[PDB]
């Protein structure tokens, strides 16, 4: 019985599957929660990577008790660093999504208390990877997360990294 | 199994900060796959 390495926070994996008949809130599915590096890999090892999940699906990793919704109290005044990706390699997509997951569970950002979670959208035309932030009105924290995001993910130039307030996105 | 930083969490010195690099997080997956 070996000791596992605990994470600073408890994270929950959500999986959304599109359905014309259902409402967006009902498309979401809570999968599981974890709080160690080993239990993260155990989960990641048995789930489909983003490059294999059905068209119109989302993966979301959010801290415990924060639903991946604007309506959630943690995200009401928040925003999201959006990364839009043109039709590219599957390997590049999965690697980019994994790197985001590792930044989150590893607490790569100085303002850890500012991080809510991350969402990847599979839409065929263009895949989007977003990192949800707690306070969109604080440009300081948003930009700090932005630079760490550009560096850590090694984001290429002329790769769209844009921030949006959730209030504006509802429009 | 891996190199730990001074202020980082570990079994010994368990008061450290629960923060992990990319490479460190990658070292910790490998213990299951490699073994029989
Ligand atoms: C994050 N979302 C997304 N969403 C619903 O999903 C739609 C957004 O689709 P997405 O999930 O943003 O991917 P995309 O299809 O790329 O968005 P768009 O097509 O507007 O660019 C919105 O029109 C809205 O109806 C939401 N609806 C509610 N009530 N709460 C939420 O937090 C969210």
């Amino acid at each position: 019985p070996h000791m596992k390495h605990p994470l600073m926070n408890v994270w929950t994996l959500w999986y959304l599957e599109n359905d014309r008949s259902k409402s967006w809130e009902d498309m979401q599915n809570e999968i599981t929660s974890f709080d160690t590096v080993e239990d993260f890999w155990s989960l990641y090892n048995h789930i489909k990577p983003p490059s294999e999940i059905k068209l119109g699906s989302d993966y979301s990793l959010f801290k415990k008790n924060i639903r991946p919704m604007w309506e959630d109290a943690a995200n009401k005044q928040g925003g999201r660093w959006v990364i839009t990706l043109n039709k590219s390699s599957k390997t590049d997509l999965d690697n980019l999504w994994l790197d985001v997951l590792l930044c989150l569970i590893g607490e790569a950002f100085d303002h850890s208390d500012q991080i809510c979670g991350a969402v990847i959208n599979i839409r065929g035309k263009s895949n989007k990877i977003s990192i949800w932030t707690a306070d969109g009105n604080n440009e300081e924290a948003a930009l700090e997360i932005g630079h760490k995001l550009r560096d850590a993910l090694r984001l290429g130039r002329n790769n769209s990294l844009q921030y949006q307030l959730h209030k504006d996105t509802m429009v | 199994i891996i190199n730990y930083n001074e202020g980082q969490w570990s079994p010994n010195n368990p008061s450290g900060k629960k923060q992990y690099d990319r490479e460190q997080l990658l070292q910790l997956r490998e213990v299951k796959a490699s073994r029989i």
